[PDB]
């Protein structure tokens, strides 16, 4: 016994090959996934429930692996994810792929370093290629938006709720940009809260200014209704809390007990009128609510809701703009709710909801969805999270691209100028990246069913012509289709990271030599 | 006679120790040069980690073997000490250690085989010191490029290593340090880099100043901070106890609200007076209560909890603020002066992979360097940091011996032959051990080759020829030369080439490989024992 | 690379020990097998007792049937044990010290191990050593050739062998048993006399003085009918095969009787036959029949009718012991008998030797005989089988001896002289050899040490004196009193022994140790 007692090794061409393989598994179990004439897959969780999901990541997501590059793959899917939302729908396809003709040169004998080469040196090329037929657009036009908004989404369900989803993304994240940054501002997407209800129709499902309570009013009297509602977030409970220093009282003539007991309610009066002295309408606490408090609030006119998730309430608090506090006696004015066009309690059904809209410039807001069932409305959401996530992206770039292979192919042929250009052992690895990359219109055409090969070569051969870049393929017809009159645009970083990534891949994987196991710590 | 186990002794063990030698070399063998192929673990349940760096490898390794150990163990001081080398330093010790025994696997007289191999060691790093070029005369920018990307072949990131190093030297130039008065002392770690999930290495960016792991304290409080007012402060910021045992026993009721009252307005004025001041930037390792941050934001100004110690000792150091652990005086109030501020012209978290991390931007007080790394998965980043990490070690140790090494395996290539002929000078049995530890030197550009497939004895011979060659007619300045290469399979002017490693690496390594090919070999017969 | 292989199966359980080490494992066995035996040498010496794996028991002072009996484990331990074997049927007891020349020898062989001496050199030396010892030896070899008839040679030389063993009871009257036992049986032509001319026969019963060799042969077989008389004078001698049956050619035979007068015939042939060879036997004049198989138990009658004794189911080798003795013939044939082919002998006549139990026949033959038959008597079952071996081995000596009629005072006086006469070589040695002569010379000293241990007296004090004496004087006629007589003059003590013995002894001792010395290397597969 010599080395680590039960822990396997591996080594060379078997190890490369192993890590293809599995690499080429990794990608075919989704080529059906994409397009617009894609495949909708459910899956089986580990805990019971149901989850249907186009977007390959989530399926990935919920992939148990050992082969490792594999596990290293399904990394990959999410971080791009992460960063891009769709895509995924072909990210990890093409890397798979660009391994696949990858591996064919490694029989040649050819040292993968090398040919590593070659792949940074197509990428800048691509990357450079991609920005040169890049295309800028303006941003405060709204329709070219949705249209580059339905296009990165006629590809999930929601293609039939285009329309609203185009507006339901627009509008969502037209109203997120925080321009204290000055002409820097953010949005973020972690405010454009999702609120999944069941019953009601997609159609019903709408974007509401402002943010939704599941909760109910503490007390009756409170209206659960008000024109002009004026706001405080409680941080702090509204209740008596312990002396945090341990301290004990020793009373020795009758009264103080009660005397005490009176202190504490007055401690509670004391913080109520602090409250009124502001001349709120609502009270808003992340915690508990006296409900002796909550008695003087009733003598207040003044409704309040209790135990509140903190992310909603800094969301209610970047709703009416107004501040969060935990200090009733420091409250401030500034920190009114002023900017809450109404305030309302209704009934889904069983559950009180709170609605919160028509501030007068609301930065945040939560989308209610209404529709089938949770998980149908988790897959909406889902296709809701990157509907939302390329828009922003857009916000970041004005640039697009037509994607669809179209771009691909101008990609490829530019390369192929390089490559007859570019003599050299490279040449053939730089003419394989070529070559790889035409297999995602490839699965198109296997997604739409028609000849691959056909369409393929007379899409190649249209595209040797320079007068025209737009020629890409309708997802129906499986036809060739210049993309300016189809409309299926593209922003340009999607492609980007998608290209980024995707060589990472390789080099990552192609630098792997051996395996070991059993690490036992 | 012991009881819970037997022993092994003379040529069985002695032989038990040289597979355990060469089978950590065979372990590692194909890690090395710049076309080292990197090592990946699965761990036990998927937590895999690729590697090419072996220290790391071997740190993560299971070993029961007590020998690999020592070579596991040898390589951490190396790695404790360079960085790379890691690339070499462990096949070079137990192939020193595969020739030496053979002598011995005859009758040679282990200690006979050690004196020279302490002669062999001294013998060379003399010469190498004959042999070393200096590079202050070089511009300094070049070499530094040169070794660093020189050190960034067998690496992940060779191929964009123009991009890499230029960005390193300048990191690295940034984290300029003068020492004991008398050294400009470079800190290793000083440079902040964090890992950073998504673009490419391309887009991943060097940091101007600090960056941070950190978040906003509260979503509220503001984000980006244009100016240089900016605190820390150890002390965490809690509603204060008692703190030791101080019990709270109350008689007089009507004083528990204003007990209850102070605190917090203990924690208050801190604040205010901590506010009054002006710093905006308050950082605390400690916790942070809200009640602080309602004020802070209510100040408009900006908190941090719970940074770790390292981070904002190195911001104190940049920003020329003042570590605070808690606000007292050289008499007894608790005061803050602004003295105690630093100064970085802006602060700002911003969204990185979804993640908003924040950043600190030109120090005016000392210049910072932090790097930011892009890729695509944790595994691509996390194990490119540590060539990163050795990254800088090698430029600290150019930067700290004003000295270089000729890369590609020159080294050995005029060191086999030079104590071969040095070998006839002992003319004691000894230089048997010379003739195989220049011998057994040769292993490297063997290694390289193999990794690289090509003709190693014939490039090896070629290798051999011309460093021998240049070791006829003295006019050597006209005859004496330096280089290898493996992408063209040819050996060339790596001196022309710029392939250069730092002259320490060498050194300690085959000082570090003479220890422990003297510890090894002196070994005759193990015992084990069963536990308990 | 490291990872791990198969050469050989069970590799796992193949362990292996190698040089010294190993060397001295062996040695270490070896002492424990030395110091087994060095009890059972000498007068003075005690015997073991061996238990069996079917619960039988053995006492003995034999060594090789002290090993024979032992169940070792360890290789070279068999080794010794077929080695005293191979010495006990090569030539007798001294086998009651042979291995313990062998590994005193190894013990001592270590000391020049522990000296890291090689062992091939050690394998040499003690060789040139043993030759050194024989050829001093029978420079200082007595003889027996030189006797007259060798009557009391002899008697002390198997009055010595007997002292080693427990029938020393009355071993004086063994000793001459054996001595003519010997004596008759002997080819002086040749030089050598067949043991199966010995019928040793031991029934247990009476006192060991009982013991008495019969100049015939004794029979563990009654009458062959009853009432036939238990003694017969005359022994005019039948030796038969065929037994009294009608003849049956054994070649698929049978008949097919068909009518009256064929079943008639056969039933007058049936009887007619056993009178003709009743007719037949009666006219050879014989006295007495013997026959190796059965009998019909009518003509049985009909034998005894005509008072003509035989003896039926008589094992094969003692019929010819029988017949030799008698000078007799075997005929298979009643027809082909006659009377010249009819045994003679001076008594026969059946005892019953037990008190309570079925009888033995004996026959007292007269004239000369080159078969013999002892017959033993005592009080023990192994008693009788420790007499056999003992006076099996006291035999062989005197063959050893008629081989050899030279000879040398025993009681360890003889290699006594060898070690000084090794010794005096040892300083014409030169070099390492040197050290190995001393190196056996010591080994071969213990010897003596043995038997004055066994005698309980401080055995160097009696050695260390000894030497000086056959230093001082120049007999070589000096060895231990064992009994405790203030001579050491051994002969006139009369302590004797053949050249041979010790000559194969040491000499095989050397051969073995060789191989001991040469092997360094073991893989023993796990149990």
């Amino acid at each position: 016994l010599v080395l680590s007692q039960n822990t396997k090794r591996e080594s060379g061409r078997k190890v490369q090959s192993g890590n293809i393989n599995a690499a080429k598994t990794i990608a075919d179990i989704i080529r059906t996934c994409l397009g617009p004439k894609s495949m909708m897959k459910m899956l089986l969780d580990p805990m019971g429930g149901i989850v249907m999901t186009n977007d390959g990541n989530a399926i990935l997501r919920e992939i148990q692996v050992q082969h490792p590059a594999a596990k290293s793959m399904i990394e990959i899917s999410r971080t791009q994810d992460e960063e891009v939302g769709d895509g995924t729908t072909s990210v990890i396809i093409l890397a798979g792929e660009m391994l696949s003709v990858a591996e064919h040169f490694l029989e040649q004998q050819m040292h993968p370093t090398v040919v590593i080469s070659a792949y940074r040196k197509a990428l800048d090329d691509m990357i450079s290629t991609l920005k040169k037929i890049s295309i800028p657009v303006d941003i405060s036009d709204s329709d070219m938006m949705l249209n580059i908004i339905n296009s990165s989404i006629t590809t999930k369900a929601i293609s039939r709720w285009s329309s609203l989803a185009c507006n339901i993304a627009l509008d969502a994240v037209k109203m997120v940009q925080f321009e204290e940054n000055g002409r820097k501002e953010i949005d973020i997407k972690k405010y454009a809260r999702v609120e999944k209800i069941p019953g009601g129709i997609i159609e019903d499902s709408c974007v509401l200014r402002g943010v939704m309570i599941n909760k109910d009013v503490t007390h009756p009297r409170m209206r659960r209704y008000i024109k002009n509602p004026r706001i405080v977030l409680l941080d702090s409970s509204l209740e008596y809390k312990k002396g945090e220093s341990q301290t004990d009282i020793e009373i020795t003539r009758e009264e103080d007990f009660t005397r005490i007991l009176q202190m504490e309610e007055e401690y509670i009066q004391q913080l109520c009128e602090d409250i009124i002295q502001l001349k709120p309408d609502v009270v808003i606490t992340e915690k508990g609510i006296s409900d002796l408090a909550q008695h003087y609030l009733m003598r207040a006119n003044i409704t309040a809701i209790r135990r509140v998730r903190k992310t909603d309430n800094n969301r209610i608090a970047r709703a009416c703009g107004a501040r969060i506090v935990s200090r009733p006696e420091e409250l401030r004015e500034d920190d009114v709710g002023t900017g809450a066009g109404l305030l309302e309690i209704k009934k889904i059904g069983d559950e009180y909801f709170t609605f919160i809209t028509d501030c007068k410039d609301p930065k945040a807001c939560t989308i209610l969805l209404r529709g089938a069932s949770k998980e149908i409305l988790s897959e909406v959401e889902r296709n809701l999270q990157d509907a939302m996530q390329v828009c922003r992206n857009v916000l970041l770039d004005p640039q697009l691209v037509p994607g669809g292979g179209a771009s691909e192919m101008a990609v490829a042929h530019a390369l192929t100028e390089k490559s007859k250009a570019m003599t050299g052992v490279e040449q053939w690895p730089y003419r394989a990246v070529a070559q790889a990359l035409e297999v995602i219109p490839r699965t198109l055409i296997q997604n739409c069913g028609a000849s691959t090969i056909r369409l393929l070569t007379s899409l190649r051969a249209k595209h040797t012509q320079e007068n025209c870049e737009t020629w890409g393929v309708n997802g129906e017809t499986g036809t060739l289709v210049d993309m300016k009159e189809l409309g299926i645009w593209e922003p340009l970083a999607v492609k980007l990271q998608t290209y980024k990534t995707a060589v990472e891949t390789a080099v990552l994987l192609l630098r792997i030599d051996d395996i070991v196991s059993g690490h036992k710590k | 006679l012991s009881v819970f186990g037997d022993r092994s002794t003379g040529e069985t063990i002695r032989s038990q120790n040289v597979m355990a030698a060469a089978s950590i070399a065979n372990i590692v063998k194909s890690s090395l040069g710049p076309v080292g192929l990197d090592k990946m673990l699965v761990d036990d349940i998927g937590d895999v980690t690729i590697t090419n760096d072996g220290a790391t490898i071997l740190k993560l390794l299971e070993v029961e073997h007590p020998a690999a150990k020592v070579l596991c163990e040898l390589a951490d001081l190396q790695d404790k000490e360079v960085g790379d080398g890691t690339t070499s330093v462990v096949i070079i010790a137990a192939e020193l250690l595969k020739n030496a025994d053979e002598l011995v696997k005859q009758k040679i007289h282990p200690t006979s085989v050690i004196s020279g191999y302490r002669l062999a060691c001294k013998e060379a790093v003399r010469y190498i010191n004959e042999n070393l070029i200096v590079n202050t005369d070089e511009l300094g920018r070049d070499c530094l490029i040169n070794a660093a990307k020189t050190s960034m072949s067998s690496k992940i990131i060779g191929i964009n290593g123009d991009f890499f190093a230029n960005m390193v030297v300048d990191a690295v130039l940034a984290i300029k340090y003068t020492d004991i008065r008398g050294q400009p002392r470079y800190p290793v770690n000083s440079v902040n880099i964090l890992k950073a999930h998504g673009r490419s290495q391309m887009e991943s960016m060097l940091i101007s100043g600090y960056a941070l792991n950190c978040v906003v304290g509260s979503q509220g409080m503001p984000k980006r901070i244009v100016n240089a007012k900016i605190a820390c402060l150890d002390f965490s910021l809690q509603k204060t106890k008692m703190k030791l045992g101080v019990q709270v026993v109350i008689t007089d009721p009507e004083k528990l609200d204003q007990i209850r009252q102070r605190e917090s307005d203990i924690t208050k004025e801190r604040i205010q007076k901590i506010l009054a001041t002006g710093a905006n930037v308050i950082l605390t390792t400690g916790g942070i209560d809200d009640m602080c941050l309602k004020y802070f934001v209510e100040a408009g100004a900006m908190a941090v909890r719970r940074v770790l110690k390292r981070d904002l000792k190195r911001i104190a150091k940049a920003s020329g603020a003042t570590i605070l652990s808690t606000l007292a005086n050289l008499e007894g109030e608790e005061t803050f002066e602004a003295a105690m501020l630093g100064q970085a012209e802006e602060v700002v978290q911003e969204r990185i992979c979804d993640d908003e991390l924040i950043l600190i931007k030109n120090t005016k007080a000392r210049t910072s360097a932090s790097i930011i790394l892009r890729g695509a998965n944790d595994f691509m980043c996390d194990e490119m940091e540590r060539s990163l990490h050795d990254a800088l070690c090698v430029v600290k140790r150019v930067l700290e011996s004003k000295s270089v090494v000729p890369g590609g395996g020159a080294v050995e290539a005029a060191l086999s032959i030079y104590l071969e002929n040095y070998a006839t000078s002992m003319g004691s049995r000894e230089q048997l051990a010379i003739a195989e530890f220049a011998r057994s030197l040769l292993v490297i550009p063997n290694t390289l080759a193999v990794n690289a497939a090509q003709d190693s004895t014939d490039l090896v011979a070629k290798l051999r020829a011309f460093h021998n060659e240049a070791q006829v007619n003295p006019e050597r300045k006209n005859l004496k030369w330096i280089g290898l290469d493996l992408s063209n399979g040819k050996p060339r002017d790596n001196k022309q080439a710029g392939v250069f490693e730092p002259t320490i690496v060498k050194v300690k390594s085959l000082k570090f490989a003479t220890e422990a090919a003297i510890t090894i070999l002196r070994i005759d017969d193990l015992i084990k024992l069963h536990p308990e | 690379y490291g990872r791990p292989f198969l050469i050989i199966k069970d590799q796992d359980r193949k362990s292996r020990l190698m040089g010294l080490e190993a060397l001295k494992s062996h040695i270490m066995a070896a002492k424990a097998v030395a110091n087994t035996m060095r009890t059972s040498l000498g007068p003075n010496g005690l015997d073991k007792m061996m238990v069996d794996k079917d619960g039988d028991v053995t006492v003995t002072n034999d060594g090789a049937t002290i090993l024979s009996m032992m169940d070792v484990d360890h290789q070279i331990a068999k080794l010794m044990v077929e080695l005293s074997k191979s010495q006990d049927d090569e030539i007798g007891d001294g086998t009651t010290g042979v291995v313990v020349l062998a590994g005193a020898l190894l013990e001592e062989a270590e000391q020049l191990l522990d000296r890291g001496i090689h062992p091939i050199r050690i394998a040499d030396g003690y060789e040139q050593a043993a030759r050194v010892a024989i050829e001093h030896l029978d420079k200082i070899s007595d003889s027996v050739l030189v006797d007259i008839k060798d009557t009391e040679p002899l008697i002390q030389t198997a009055k010595t062998t007997l002292g080693s063993k427990v029938v020393n009871s009355c071993h004086r009257q063994m000793a001459e048993i054996a001595v003519n036992a010997v004596l008759t049986v002997a080819d002086m032509e040749r030089r050598d006399v067949d043991f199966e001319l010995i019928k040793v026969e031991g029934k247990v019963g009476g006192r060991l003085e009982d013991t008495k060799l019969i100049k015939g042969v004794i029979v563990d077989k009654d009458f062959s009918h009853p009432q036939m008389p238990k003694k017969v004078e005359d022994a005019k001698i039948a030796i038969l095969t065929c037994p009294f049956e009608p003849p049956k050619p054994k070649t698929k035979h049978k008949l097919d009787v068909t009518s009256v007068e064929d079943y008639k015939a056969l039933q007058k042939y049936e009887k007619e036959k056993f009178e003709e060879m009743i007719q037949q036997i009666k006219e050879t004049g014989a006295n007495l029949a013997i026959c190796q198989w059965g009998f019909d138990d009518e003509a049985n009658h009909l034998l005894l009718q005509n008072n003509l004794p035989a003896v039926r189911w008589v094992g094969g080798p003692e019929i010819e012991l029988i017949a030799i003795a008698t000078g007799g013939r075997i005929v298979p044939r009643f027809s082909e008998l006659t009377a010249e082919k009819l045994g003679f002998a001076g008594l026969v006549q059946e005892i019953s030797f037990g008190t309570t139990k079925d009888k033995m026949l004996v026959i007292e033959q007269c004239k000369n005989s080159r078969a013999v038959t002892i017959f033993i008597r005592g009080g023990n079952k192994m008693i009788i089988e420790e007499a056999k071996r003992s006076l099996h081995d006291a035999l062989c000596v005197i063959r050893n001896l008629i081989r050899d009629n030279r000879v040398v005072y025993g009681g360890g006086a003889a290699e006594i002289s060898c070690a000084l006469a090794v010794s005096q070589e040892a300083d014409k040695c030169p070099t390492l050899e040197q050290y190995a002569m001393r190196a056996f010379a010591d080994a071969l000293e213990v010897i003596p040490m043995a038997l004055s241990e066994n005698s309980g007296m401080n055995p160097i004090q009696t050695m260390t004196e000894v030497r000086a004496r056959q230093v001082k004087e120049m007999n070589p006629a000096l060895g231990i009193d064992c009994l405790h007589k203030g001579t050491n003059d051994m002969k006139q003590q009369h302590v004797i022994e053949t050249l041979i013995g010790k000559k194969q002894q040491i000499s095989l001792a050397t051969q073995m140790v060789r191989m001991i010395l040469k092997i360094d290397d073991i893989r023993k597969p796990g149990e």
